[PDB]
């Protein structure tokens, strides 16, 4: 355990955070996975999603490359203030933060060969444009946008790792409202004027279900509407009951619409 | 109708591995887990899997057998090394949320046909 | 009044603080008060 | 900004500090004179970026999100259209000081992104970007103004408040082409139509900010209350 | 008295609280038990439920 | 101008309060109101966005110069002495630090500091219900120093003691803000008598919403209760359905009047009027009910 | 030894099928969230049952019954290791008696009034029609009662399949 | 101001916070104080209530003792940073702070015989089990029990400073839905096995106001009721508006009953 204390001590010591690894050098690449908790608050008022995940950083930095010891250094996350870590932010986010109960849910691991693993536990809502001119037999794009906010492809490089494995969990969520059709995956580098800039791109596609629809909404309108006919199979001359009968169903027909526009 | 169809081998010497398929209904946020059933009617919980993919294990077979699950294809199974005669068994698969549960029977509401493993010296 | 009562708070100025109101009885100092505000609300009823 | 201290000379032309060597040189102190709870986005880092060109050239980039007042007069609801604005200055530093100054032309100097927009009831038309003076007991102080300019949707108001109540008032004009001896009949026209422009009433004015004074569609739904009442 | 400002002073002498005890020679075992203080409302649309507890570990 | 600011904080302690053992600290305190926010009757609170600036004499910062002030922003405020005033009847406040903390400090040759901060209070404001919507109220703000008895800290209102802008910006929705007022007291407590001050907004209420949507649709559901006299007699049916839907009516429009109120448990003008006219449309139909019984025996 | 004070919000997924008589088993999870099986282990101070103590005035519940606790241990196989989690499983049962007097029961009552309907003389036809189209109001003003106190779940609680049944009732009556 | 200035630079020097005032000796006695300034909410759905006060605690340390300064020295309340104070908290909370505008609502005062008054403005929410049974026609008893983490009765001592009225400002108190009924104060031992805990409890009693059920449950319902009994004097043959009147009668009580439902 002395050796690992010197080891760690040699790797702190003489480091400085605000030169990232291979500064010099071509650009640090920065593998990335998600694995997602839960999906929880798909808002169509505030057109937005929560989404609680654990998100993983993997770089390579040649400085905190350690031998003698065969096994991964797992260190206390306070580390991570004296690490450099990646410029890593989502562009869409709203609300976002680290779980901090017992402690900050952080993680740095450190390997022999230099790698650093940081992990985080971030719940955020992100926002969710959504169409819902279909609604309730709509689909809806929810996205995640994750982009490095002070460098360029030249400096740093995003990837997917693990490729279409990088993200999972996905076929563990299930919403009382939604079921995720599908997930994708895509790295791209934005062209902005001043240089490229690296991005991932983590998107679902929402099916809103109709079980609540077809009960609360469809079935008693469909209903008034039946019962809105059995005026005319009554005699003309019965005036109170085809009346009261139609106005009634025009009332039952308002009060369905206003309430259903209110708990809508 | 709801049903676990349960496949995989009867005999060895051993490896083996014990696959279960749901059908009928969508089993995400339910328990999946498998019980062991020796001659003289004694039902023994083995391995169940939440929808958070945490393994609880029986302790006679703690390190043993390992419980896995395919949540796309809604699919539960059961991968046993170190197979002893004592193991001959008949092996159900079960879901169904663990209220009062986790460790009994009585807590699942779906069950499998069942399959018979034998091994011999 | 009847019923409501203003008071001043004593700082060489009015500050009249109004406090009592015939709706809430509980903001009537006595029962008194309330039995009079209420034969007077009968009276105007019957007038009324 | 520039910053003649902070001269530097080396292989470099620009040079982007950590945050914890930005916070120790000095920032303009810009807020927002219309502001209110804001976020300044720290995930998973602090969202801030500090470059230094070479002849001391300061760039101090931020990402936030702005929560302002927009003063609303909702006399003309839902018809009404708005000119909510962003005004921000320096707190600290008066005219004398600290001048703001836009990058471009003022109206190139507030870029709006194409799919940004994430409003549902309103229409962004356009943005009004000006500068000018406050003048306050501390002093003269620059204030830069933008105006994004709302126009509100009207179709869904049209769906779920005009047109029922037009036809609820048709409907108790229906009455008047019924023979006088169904006396029930017409009764129960008159009094249910009386209801029906209650239950409307109640609902459209659910959905609405609680505003004390009269907007244009209470007036509507009044007048047509007035009508029902009339017909029975 | 004074020996407990001694103590507390050098407890902390050349200890690195980034290594966990017995790093890299055995298993750091925690025991843990919990005092349910009050179990808190269940919010059935949120799908989520408050808990208030003591919570110790060893 | 460094070496002045060094200079003042050098063998400077920030613990102790200007004229600690000789007279008490004159404070003259300044607002400018940019906005009262909506005011929560629900939890009898009010929104307010100030800007708060307070000033007051410190002679260990005086300074010998040419430049005869120091204008600076947030970053001495806690390097030197600065007051503990709050504000007594805030349930929540918050400053604000959007860019940067919204502060200004401003230091005389003649030791005088000024120190300007914005501040947004969710400010208590118990209300008397009583007349609504006709009712009025003055809604208080409070505030004086956390620890410091008058002995130690006086605070004094300047002759622009509290200024407001357009007024039209601001966001009363239920309320039209009639006028302002200031007041001065001493309040004795445990820790001692402090001097607090108080600022004092009238509020009046509006009455477009309330004559629209309850008191003209309640009086015209009585006038259509007392067409029912008009309607003539053996019209039984007609007659008693409208009665009774006229009840039901005024039903349905009795539950919106207390949606703005909280619960409280004493009437109002408004559930007066609705009340009454309940028992209107309620005596029509039992009027109707006895004339029906004893014209059929 | 290390003591702490904490109010934790935690996920309960719900099984509402059964509504208003189901019952769940909320769970508690924690672990060590960097340090993998093979470096921090967790495990009970005393026997599982006995290491989780629930005060006896500390049931904040309105509409569910704390019926017990079962306490267990497992592992976790995540992308970057295994790890030890130790749970535990409340069991709640949701209280019905609100549900019977507000919603269940006075549906009943309006189906027995829509079916009362039949014993009145066929004459009486603006009577009748009146009474259960004014039936069929009653029935659609209890039904959004009813579901403005549910969660905005997507398949039919057992409530919604028994207020739908009433519903078709007072249709068939009419 | 210079001799006060070194006063308290001597008694700040060498003070350590870790130990308490008579370490080895008996426990220090802490009294504590309260004024409430306001209780604002009850929620019977969450069952707690948020309390505004004062909350001040005194208690007597020998090394914070000065002379040659006739004057109570109220210091700028980061001191409190600097000394020990007690490990204070409310064992039924679920969220408080200390106010913080326009500097933190924190009091620091010393006297020359060592004593410390320690004073904080606290908005706390705490938990109040309820008995809603008989709801509106309720009484419920809601409690905030104070207690020390870490210390038992061998090294701090609590009581009430001032007896029965400790406890100020409740008679002030005004809330729109109940009345405070009575206050009471009690100052016990908890005993455990670890030790004797130090505990005080301050318990108001709240008595609902049945005005606000009576305008808008009671009297509707009994003359809707009244209204239903209308129909037994109208003539056995006139169908049509004795159904109209019970069964609107009907449809009248089930509105109301609907609107009281999601209304309280
Ligand atoms: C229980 O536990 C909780 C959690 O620990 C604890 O809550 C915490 O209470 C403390 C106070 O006791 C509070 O700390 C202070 O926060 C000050 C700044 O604001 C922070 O809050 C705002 C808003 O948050 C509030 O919002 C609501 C009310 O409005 C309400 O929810 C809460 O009240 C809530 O707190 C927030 O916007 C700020 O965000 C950042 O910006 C600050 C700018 O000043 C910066 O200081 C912060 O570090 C922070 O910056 C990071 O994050 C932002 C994004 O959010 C990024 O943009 C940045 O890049 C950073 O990554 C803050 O969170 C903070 O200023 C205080 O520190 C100043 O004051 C103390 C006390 O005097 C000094 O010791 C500090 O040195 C510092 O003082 C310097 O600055 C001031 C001007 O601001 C100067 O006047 C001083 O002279 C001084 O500057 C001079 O010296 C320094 C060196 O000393 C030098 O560097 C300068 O150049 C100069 O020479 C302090 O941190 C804390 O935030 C809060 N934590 C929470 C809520 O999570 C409870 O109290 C505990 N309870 C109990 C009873 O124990
Ligand atoms: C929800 O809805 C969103 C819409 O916002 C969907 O998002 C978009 O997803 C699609 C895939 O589903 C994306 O299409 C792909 O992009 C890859 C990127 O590879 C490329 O990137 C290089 C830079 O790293 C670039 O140099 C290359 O060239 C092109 O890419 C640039 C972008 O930099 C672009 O401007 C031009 O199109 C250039 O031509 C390099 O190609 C791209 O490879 C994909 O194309 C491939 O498909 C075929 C068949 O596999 C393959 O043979 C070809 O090589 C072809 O290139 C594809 O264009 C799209 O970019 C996403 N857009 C945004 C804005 O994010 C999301 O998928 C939906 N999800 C769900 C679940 O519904
Ligand atoms: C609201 O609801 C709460 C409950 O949630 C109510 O709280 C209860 O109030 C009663 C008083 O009305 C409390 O009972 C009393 O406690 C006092 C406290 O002093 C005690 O503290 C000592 C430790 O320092 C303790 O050892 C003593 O008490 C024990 O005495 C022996 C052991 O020595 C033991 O056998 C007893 O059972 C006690 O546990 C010590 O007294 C106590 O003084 C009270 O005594 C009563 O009787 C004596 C004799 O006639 C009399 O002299 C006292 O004046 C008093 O009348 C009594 O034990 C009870 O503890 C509270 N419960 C909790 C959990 O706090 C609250 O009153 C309600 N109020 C409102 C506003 O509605
Ligand atoms: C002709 C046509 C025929 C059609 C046939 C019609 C037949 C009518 C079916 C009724 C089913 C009734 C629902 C039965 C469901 C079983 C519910 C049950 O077990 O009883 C209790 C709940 O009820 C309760 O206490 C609540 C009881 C509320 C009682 C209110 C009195 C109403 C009196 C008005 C008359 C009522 C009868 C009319 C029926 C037509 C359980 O709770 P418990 O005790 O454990 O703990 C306290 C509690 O608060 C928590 O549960
Ligand atoms: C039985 C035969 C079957 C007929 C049944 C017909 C069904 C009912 C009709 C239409 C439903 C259409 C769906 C509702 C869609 C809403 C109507 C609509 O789309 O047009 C709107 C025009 O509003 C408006 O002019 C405002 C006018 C509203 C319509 C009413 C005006 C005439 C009423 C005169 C009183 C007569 C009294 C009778 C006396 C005899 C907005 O425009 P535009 O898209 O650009 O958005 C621009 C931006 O504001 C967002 O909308
Ligand atoms: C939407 C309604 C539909 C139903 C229709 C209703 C029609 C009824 C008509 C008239 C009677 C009005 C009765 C009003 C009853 C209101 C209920 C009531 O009396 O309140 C009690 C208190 O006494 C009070 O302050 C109330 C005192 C004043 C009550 C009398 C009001 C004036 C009556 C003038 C009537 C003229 C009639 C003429 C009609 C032509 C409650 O005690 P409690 O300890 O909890 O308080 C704690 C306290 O400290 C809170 O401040
Ligand atoms: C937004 O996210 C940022 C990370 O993405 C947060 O950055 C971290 O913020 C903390 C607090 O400012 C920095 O400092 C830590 O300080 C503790 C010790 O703190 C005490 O001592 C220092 C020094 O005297 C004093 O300034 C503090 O007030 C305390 O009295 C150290 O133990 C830590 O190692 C660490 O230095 C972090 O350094 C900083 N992150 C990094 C990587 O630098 C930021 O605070 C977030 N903003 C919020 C929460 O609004
Ligand atoms: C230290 O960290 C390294 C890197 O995470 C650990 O190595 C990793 O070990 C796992 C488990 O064996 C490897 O995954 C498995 O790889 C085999 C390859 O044939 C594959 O068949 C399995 O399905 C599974 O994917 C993983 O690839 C490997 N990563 C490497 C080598 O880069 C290592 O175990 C940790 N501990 C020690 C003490 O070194
Ligand atoms: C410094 O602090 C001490 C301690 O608070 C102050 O002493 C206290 O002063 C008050 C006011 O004069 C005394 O109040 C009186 O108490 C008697 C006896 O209970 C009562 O009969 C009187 O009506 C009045 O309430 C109090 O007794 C006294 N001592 C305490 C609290 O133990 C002192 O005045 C402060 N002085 C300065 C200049 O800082
Ligand atoms: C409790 C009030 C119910 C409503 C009653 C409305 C119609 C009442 C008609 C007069 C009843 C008194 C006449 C009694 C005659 C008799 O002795 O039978
Ligand atoms: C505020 O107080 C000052 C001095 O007490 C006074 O001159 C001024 O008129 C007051 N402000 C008002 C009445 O608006
Ligand atoms: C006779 C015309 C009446 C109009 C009512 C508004
Ligand atoms: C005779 C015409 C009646 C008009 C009602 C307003
Ligand atoms: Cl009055």
């Amino acid at each position: 355990m002395s050796f690992v204390k010197e080891t760690v001590d040699k790797l702190l010591k003489g480091y400085d955070i605000r030169l990232r690894p291979d500064f010099g050098g071509p650009p640090v690449c920065v593998g990335m996975n998600i694995d997602i908790a839960s999906i929880d608050m798909v808002s169509e008022v505030n057109m937005d999603y929560t989404l609680t995940m654990y998100f993983q950083q993997y770089w390579r930095d040649k400085r905190l490359a350690y031998s003698g010891i065969p096994l991964n250094l797992t260190l206390d996350n306070r580390v991570a203030d004296q690490l450099w870590v990646p410029d890593t932010y989502f562009l869409n986010d709203k609300k976002s933060f680290v779980h901090g109960v017992t402690v900050k849910n952080r993680m740095i691991r450190l390997h022999p060969d230099g790698t650093v693993l940081y992990g985080l536990r971030i719940t955020t809502t992100a926002a969710c444009m959504m169409d819902l001119r279909r609604y309730p037999l709509d689909e809806q794009n929810c996205t995640l946008e994750i982009e490095s906010y002070g460098y360029t492809t030249d400096d740093i490089e995003f990837y997917w790792r693990g490729g279409d494995k990088a993200v999972t969990g996905v076929e563990r969520i299930e919403l009382p409202q939604f079921s995720i059709v599908e997930h994708r995956l895509v790295s791209r580098n934005v062209v902005f004027a001043t240089g490229a800039y690296p991005r991932l791109s983590l998107s679902f596609r929402l099916k809103r279900n109709i079980g609540y629809f077809i009960l609360q909404t469809y079935m008693p309108s469909i209903l008034i509407t039946i019962l809105s006919w059995v005026s005319f199979w009554i005699n003309y001359d019965a005036s109170a009951a085809r009346v009261a009968l139609g106005i009634t169903t025009v009332l039952t027909m308002t009060t369905i619409n206003t309430h259903l526009r209110e708990t809508l | 109708q709801v049903q676990l169809q349960e496949s995989g081998g009867g005999l060895v010497q051993g490896s083996l591995r014990v696959s279960c398929a749901a059908s009928g209904r969508t089993f995400t946020t339910y328990i999946m887990a498998w019980f062991r059933q020796a001659p003289g009617k004694e039902r023994e919980f083995l391995a169940a899997m939440d929808q958070g993919r945490i393994q609880y294990y029986g302790d006679s077979v703690r390190g043993r057998f390992t419980i896995s699950r395919d949540y796309a294809k809604n699919s539960v199974d059961l991968q046993l090394d170190g197979l002893r005669p004592e193991d001959t068994a008949v092996y159900y698969c079960a879901a169904g949320a663990g209220f009062w549960g986790l460790r009994t029977a009585s807590s699942y509401h779906y069950w499998g046909q069942g399959t018979q493993v034998t091994v011999s010296s | 009044g009847l019923f409501h009562y203003c008071v001043g708070s004593g700082l060489a100025g009015r500050e009249l603080t109004c406090r009592g109101s015939f709706t809430d009885f509980s903001t009537i100092p006595s029962s008194a008060f309330k039995a009079a505000a209420f034969f007077v609300l009968l009276s105007m009823v019957l007038i009324l | 900004w520039k910053d003649e201290r902070l001269k530097f000379k080396g292989p470099m032309t620009v040079l982007r500090l950590n945050n914890l060597m930005a916070s120790k040189i000095w920032t303009p102190d810009t807020f927002f004179h219309n502001g209110k709870k804001s976020v300044a986005h720290n995930m998973t880092m602090p969202n801030k970026l500090l470059r230094i060109t070479e002849d001391g050239t300061l760039l101090y980039t931020m990402r936030l999100t702005v929560r302002a007042e927009c003063p609303m007069h909702l006399e003309d609801f839902p018809m009404d259209a708005h000119a909510c604005p962003l005004k921000f200055g320096s707190y600290a530093y008066t005219r004398a000081e600290v001048v703001y100054e836009w990058t471009r032309e003022p109206a190139r100097s507030v870029v709006v992104a194409e799919d940004g927009s994430r409003l549902n009831q309103y229409d962004l038309l356009g943005q009004t970007v000006d500068s000018g003076i406050v003048q306050s007991s501390t002093g003269e102080y620059v204030v830069m103004t933008t105006h994004f300019h709302l126009k509100r949707k009207i179709g869904y108001f049209v769906i779920q408040t005009y047109l029922p109540c037009i036809m609820t008032v048709i409907l108790s004009q229906v009455s008047f082409w019924l023979n006088r001896e169904s006396v029930p009949a017409r009764t129960v026209f008159g009094v249910t139509t009386v209801l029906t422009m209650t239950t409307l009433s109640i609902s459209a004015r659910n959905s609405l900010p609680k505003v004390a004074y009269a907007t244009a569609m209470d007036w509507f739904i009044a007048v047509c209350y007035a009508f029902v009442f009339s017909a029975l | 008295t004074t020996v407990f400002t001694r103590i507390l002073d050098r407890l902390l002498d050349g200890y690195d609280n980034r290594l966990r005890p017995g790093l890299g020679e055995r298993v750091t075992e925690v025991k843990t038990d919990i005092f349910v203080t009050s179990f808190g409302p269940v919010s059935d649309h949120d799908m989520e439920y408050t808990i208030d507890v003591f919570f110790r570990q060893s | 101008v460094t070496v002045i600011l060094n200079n003042l904080l050098e063998g400077y302690d920030n613990k102790l309060r200007p004229d600690i053992g000789v007279k008490p600290t004159l404070i003259h305190t300044d607002m400018y109101v940019n906005s009262i926010g909506p005011v929560n009757a629900i939890n009898m609170e009010y929104t307010i966005d100030i800007f708060f600036a307070q000033t007051w004499y410190d002679r260990r910062l005086k300074f010998n110069s040419t430049i005869k002030v120091l204008r600076l922003n947030s970053n001495m405020v806690g390097k030197i002495w600065i007051p503990d005033t709050f504000f007594r009847n805030s349930k929540k406040a918050d400053a604000h630090w959007i860019t940067t903390p919204n502060r200004m400090l401003r230091i005389w040759n003649d030791g005088r500091v000024l120190y300007t901060l914005r501040l947004t209070i969710d400010a208590e404001c118990q209300l008397q219900l009583h007349n609504f919507p006709m009712d009025e109220h003055s809604c208080p703000l409070e505030f004086s120093s956390y620890g410091y008895p008058r002995e130690e800290i006086v605070y004094q209102w300047k002759r622009s003691s509290v200024e407001v802008g357009d007024t039209r910006s601001w966001r009363l929705y239920q309320f039209s803000f009639v006028g302002l007022r200031n007041t001065t007291e001493v309040v004795k407590t445990t820790s001692g008598d402090y001097v607090v001050m108080s600022v004092y907004f009238d509020l009046s209420r509006r009455m477009g919403y309330f004559t629209i949507q309850t008191y003209i649709p309640c009086t015209l559901i009585v006038v259509l209760s007392w067409v029912s006299f008009w309607i003539n007699k053996d019209a039984v049916p007609a007659r008693t359905s409208l009665g009774i839907t006229t009840v039901l009516t005024m039903t349905t429009l009795s539950t919106i009047a207390r949606k703005s109120l909280p619960k409280v448990s004493y009437v109002t003008a408004m559930d007066l009027f609705v009340s009454v006219c309940f028992i209107f449309v309620f005596s029509a139909l039992v009027e109707y009910g006895t004339l029906h019984y004893f014209v059929s025996n």
